[PDB]
């Protein structure tokens, strides 16, 4: 069973500053599978960046996402105040797919 | 269906090629209807 | 299985339709541009018979101009059909429960008429390729039928019989039963050359044939000579 | 593009509950539909998923005695069935499926707006 | 002096019009024939 | 290389005899005047095949001997297979993995590995059958595919010159082979040339168009127009004459023709409730 | 409706010569009326305008023919005053 | 049905607009018959 460990657990940057996290994983998993999610509080989630690199439609070009093999990042250009959330990595690689912890960005 | 009422006839079944029949009727009579009239109008030019 | 179906050539043969009656009540017998009772009067050239299986409800999907799953990744039927079609609702037979009963399901794009699909590769629904693996976006085309009694008839076992027959007569080749007379010339006489009828003539003649040239032709497009069956000769109707 | 799903709902322990998730505005005949559940403040978890056209599933190993995820193309909408309700069965469930018109998006970007269930006693 | 087209008289800009139209014989032939000859005509009897 | 076609490749259109008679069909045919590919050995590309090709060969000991066909050539998808080896003719619609070096008294497997799930197969008195020197074998092939049907036609005859090695002038029709009611899907071509240790072959693609066939009194194909070739090649057709005389014809329209298609249906997205008008509990 | 006319080819019967001329029916010379590049029927013809070919007339454009000015008698009528005829 | 060929197209099969497609070229064929007999009996007029 892959289990994804996302770090740091909670980042507390001022708006308009460099954010990054990770979603370190236990075994390798293809790059053809994984997705970054945006949890607002008390709304479903959305995708921002499937397939590890592109970018879903109708997203700001700030968020880029990178990283192959077991290590990929997310980073946001500027921190304008409504991208403070909790964001969710999930393989959909090989069965089960399994989900993150959960980073929330702060001001 | 095709332009051989012999041949519409060994294919199809009365009840439903009388209506072929039908459409190659009407278009011989529409053929010889013009010719005649075609001929009539040039006895015209030719007597006088 | 109706995603490879089978098709065999007739030839060569008197072929009567009289007997394909004696069968349980058809559940169809259409027949798409040639009556079915005055089926013994006509010869054919190269009858094509090909033959599947699949379930109740679609059987009214097998006809020229329709859409639907069989009709766009089975088995398709042109817009100009000339043929006869047959259906007879084989459960004591084809129904236990049985598995080995396939079609597909997922295809890119529809078929063409008379047209065979027979691969089994991966279904890519993606732009991602797939490494012959099933996944998300990345399935089986293939599915099984399961056809056990006790469905009713909407989901009961079909077999299905589709007859396509070119009807110019080329040198003709199946064609029904009917006694043969001596020919006479120089006579008025009501002929019935291999199919064509009407009252004229027949005389000898001085054209010549090629072997795949069979019966000519004049202005107003009618048969004005015939290579005759059984003697080779080429003969002249006035 | 959209999926709508059902309402809130309070069952007892011991009884099943039966959700479901409404499709409309993209062609369903090719897509997957994926069940997650969220408790209140904790992470997401995963159920299952089911191919639509197919109609094979996949369950979670804990999620094995409990879970039916049966779809029904006539009205285009997929179902989930849990049995032998507990109390820490009492969260939310949400349904996605990628947008898929000649082809599927490569991600599940169409997420329903979730659902709730309490198992109590009162 | 006048002349016409059948095909966009009968047809009006539809092609399966046309593919049924072309099969059934010469009378567009016939009208052309006959229009053109009353235009010659026409110009004749101004040159005598 | 190019070359010009110089007004080859007509068929007999179809199987009825005529006789002192011009006939206009309509069918797929090579344009007069048109643009092949040529091709020297002493090169076995894979070319594409568009609704149909034209193949000719000028050649004396048979270098090549037959074609294969198939939509990718590969083993995942069915293709056809000609081999016309020393005394007859196999056709085979079978599922084949073909070997790289197609080249064939040598091996036939040489061309494939390995088949399966063999669907049609054929075997008939050899394609090749020409009759010492003083000319040069010409033979001719024109390969169709609709409807689930695959023809071929086929002539030959004793050419004069070698110089050019361009097609020469002159006229003769294509008497039909035969047909043969394959099943497949079909893209690419390729041909099977047999070196052991001087022949040009060509290539030209079909398209519909419209042709004034002219019969004699034996009833053979000894003349014919294409019917948009030019405007003096259509006021023939139209006048259904190989002569025109002096005058002002007046012949076809002009139509410009559109460019795209555009839908402009509102834009609201229900479903009418037709989920009671059929399950209603109580029909009145 | 998109633009449609009628055309007209002028011949010295095929016995002397294969050159032809050919007139566009009510259209104007200035916009090219064939649109060489648009697609239309008549699809082969690509009749390329050269500066003494394209002369207009009251019938027509006229394309493959050179107006010379001198008076002869009619040979091949075309309209408005304007006849043709195959000469030095 | 009407007289828009494209919106017979639209409604019917082809097996059956072909009734209708056959009702409307017929009568657009004879309308434009009757002009071109009028025409020829009314040049005789003008030659006289
Ligand atoms: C026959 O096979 C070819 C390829 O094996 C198919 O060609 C494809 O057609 C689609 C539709 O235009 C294109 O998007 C693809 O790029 C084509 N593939 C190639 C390799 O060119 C063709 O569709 C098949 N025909 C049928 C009726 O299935
Ligand atoms: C039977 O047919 C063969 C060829 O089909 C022919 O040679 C033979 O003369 C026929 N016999 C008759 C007509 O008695
Ligand atoms: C044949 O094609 C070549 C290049 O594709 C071109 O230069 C040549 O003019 C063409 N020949 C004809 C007759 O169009
Ligand atoms: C040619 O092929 C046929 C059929 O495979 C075979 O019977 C025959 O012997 C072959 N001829 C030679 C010379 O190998
Ligand atoms: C074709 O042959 C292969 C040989 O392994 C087999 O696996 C495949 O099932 C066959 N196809 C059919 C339709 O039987
Ligand atoms: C037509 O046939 C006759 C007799 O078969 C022959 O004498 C004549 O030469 C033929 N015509 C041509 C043009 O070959
Ligand atoms: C063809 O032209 C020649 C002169 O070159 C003439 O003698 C002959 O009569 C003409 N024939 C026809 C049929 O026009
Ligand atoms: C053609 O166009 C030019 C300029 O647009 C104009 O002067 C001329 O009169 C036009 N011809 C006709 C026949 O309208």
């Amino acid at each position: 069973e892959i289990v994804l460990t996302q770090s740091p657990g909670t980042l507390s940057l001022s708006p308009g500053e460099r954010a990054t996290l990770s979603c370190r994983a236990s075994q390798s998993v293809s790059s053809s599978y994984l997705a970054w999610y945006q949890q607002k509080p008390g709304q479903a989630p959305r995708l921002l960046i499937y397939g590890a690199s592109s970018r879903a439609t109708g997203i700001p070009d700030r968020f880029s996402g990178s990283g192959s093999g077991t290590d990929f990042t997310l980073t946001i250009s500027r921190l304008e105040p409504e991208d403070f959330a909790v964001y969710y990595c999930q393989q959909y690689g090989n069965s089960p797919w399994t989900f993150g912890q959960g980073t929330k960005v702060e001001i | 269906i095709s332009s051989v009422l012999n041949d519409i006839f060994s294919r199809l079944d009365p009840p439903e090629a009388e209506v072929q029949i039908d459409r190659l009727i009407t278009g011989r009579l529409q053929s010889l209807q013009t010719y005649v009239t075609q001929q009539l109008i040039r006895a015209a030019e030719i007597r006088a | 299985s109706v995603y490879a179906w089978n098709r065999k050539r007739i030839s060569n043969c008197v072929a009567d339709y009289s007997v394909l009656y004696n069968l349980a009540p058809f559940f169809t017998f259409k027949c798409y541009g040639v009556s079915p009772t005055k089926l013994n009067d006509l010869c054919f050239t190269n009858v094509y018979a090909d033959s599947f299986v699949i379930r109740g409800d679609e059987v009214r999907q097998i006809a020229p101009g329709q859409t639907g799953n069989i009709a766009d990744y089975n088995y398709k039927l042109p817009d100009d059909f000339t043929g006869c079609v047959i259906a007879w609702n084989s459960n004591k037979l084809d129904s236990k429960g049985n598995y080995n009963y396939l079609y597909r399901l997922f295809r890119k794009s529809n078929l063409k008429p008379f047209e065979r699909d027979i691969s089994t590769e991966i279904y890519q629904a993606g732009n991602k390729p797939c490494n012959g693996v099933a996944g998300f976006n990345c399935y089986f085309p293939l599915r099984s039928y399961s056809f056990r009694p006790t469905y009713g008839v909407g989901h009961q076992p079909y077999r299905v019989v589709v007859l396509s027959f070119e009807l110019l007569h080329a040198p003709a080749t199946v064609c029904g039963p009917k006694k043969s007379t001596n020919l006479v010339k120089n006579k008025c006489v009501n002929f019935n050359f291999n199919g064509l009828k009407g009252t004229g003539v027949l005389t000898e003649s001085n054209k010549k044939f090629l072997p795949f040239q069979q019966f000519g032709r004049d202005i107003a497009d009618t048969t004005d000579a015939v290579r005759d069956p059984q003697t080779l000769e080429i003969l002249d109707i006035t | 593009m959209q999926l709508v799903q059902s309402g809130p709902e309070v069952k007892k322990p011991g009884t099943s509950v039966k959700v479901s998730c409404k499709a409309s505005g993209f062609r369903f005949s090719i897509s997957a539909v994926q069940w997650v559940r969220q408790a209140r403040g904790q992470r997401l978890e995963w159920i299952g998923w089911i191919v639509v056209g197919s109609g094979d599933t996949n369950y979670a190993q804990k999620f094995q005695e409990r879970v039916t995820i049966t779809r029904d193309m006539s009205t285009s909408t997929a179902y989930m069935e849990l049995s032998s309700l507990r109390f820490e069965d009492t969260a939310v469930y949400y349904c996605a499926a990628p947008y898929c018109g000649g082809d599927c998006s490569d991600g599940f970007d169409i997420w329903g707006q979730g659902t709730m269930v309490t198992v109590s006693s009162a | 002096k006048t002349s016409v087209d059948c095909t966009m008289y009968i047809c009006g800009d539809s092609t399966e019009c046309s593919n049924l139209l072309l099969q059934y014989g010469s009378f567009c032939t016939q009208l052309k024939r006959a229009l053109t000859g009353i235009a010659v005509e026409q110009d004749k009897n101004t040159q005598e | 290389a190019y070359t010009n076609s110089f007004t080859r490749g007509v068929y007999y259109p179809d199987k009825v005899f005529r006789s002192s008679v011009l006939h206009s069909t309509q069918d797929l045919f090579l344009p007069f005047f048109s643009n092949v590919t040529w091709f020297h050995v002493i090169d076995n590309p894979v070319l594409p095949f568009n609704d149909g090709v034209y193949f000719a060969s000028i050649e004396k000991s048979n270098i090549i001997r037959g074609w294969i066909f198939g939509t990718t050539l590969d083993s995942k998808t069915q293709s056809l297979l000609i081999v016309n080896n020393a005394t007859n003719v196999v056709i085979k619609v079978c599922e084949f993995q073909f070997c790289n070096d197609p080249f064939l008294m040598e091996s036939e497997f040489r061309v494939y590995s390995s088949a399966n799930n063999c669907t049609f197969e054929y075997v008939s008195q050899p394609f090749l059958m020409d009759l010492q020197g003083n000319f040069k074998n010409l033979r001719e092939f024109v390969f169709k595919n609709i409807d689930g049907y695959f023809k071929i036609y086929s002539k030959h005859t004793p050419i004069i010159v070698r110089e050019p090695e361009d097609l020469p002038q002159g006229f003769s029709a294509l008497e039909p082979l035969v047909d043969l009611p394959i099943g497949i899907n079909i893209t690419r071509f390729q041909t099977l040339l047999a070196l052991h240790r001087a022949a040009a072959y060509y290539v030209g693609y079909l398209q519909p168009r419209t042709f004034l066939l002219k019969y004699n009194e034996n009833g053979t194909i000894t003349d014919a127009v294409d019917c948009a070739l030019d405007p003096l090649s259509e006021t023939k057709c139209t006048l259904k004459s190989f002569t025109v005389e002096k005058g002002i014809y007046q012949t076809s329209n002009f139509r410009v023709q559109p460019t795209e298609s555009i839908v402009r249906f509102p834009n609201i997205t229900n479903l009418c409730p037709f989920d009671e008008v059929f399950n209603a509990t109580r029909f009145a | 409706p998109c633009s449609f006319g009628g055309v007209s080819v002028i011949t010295p019967g095929t016995n002397t010569s294969n050159q032809v001329a050919v007139l566009y029916q009510g259209v104007n010379c200035t916009e090219v009326p064939v649109a060489i590049h648009a697609d239309q029927l008549t699809p082969t013809w690509r009749v390329y305008s050269t500066g003494s070919n394209v002369f207009q007339t009251r019938a027509g454009c006229l394309i493959g023919a050179e107006y010379v000015n001198n008076s002869y008698e009619c040979d091949i009528p075309i309209g408005a005053g304007i006849c043709a005829s195959y000469q030095t």
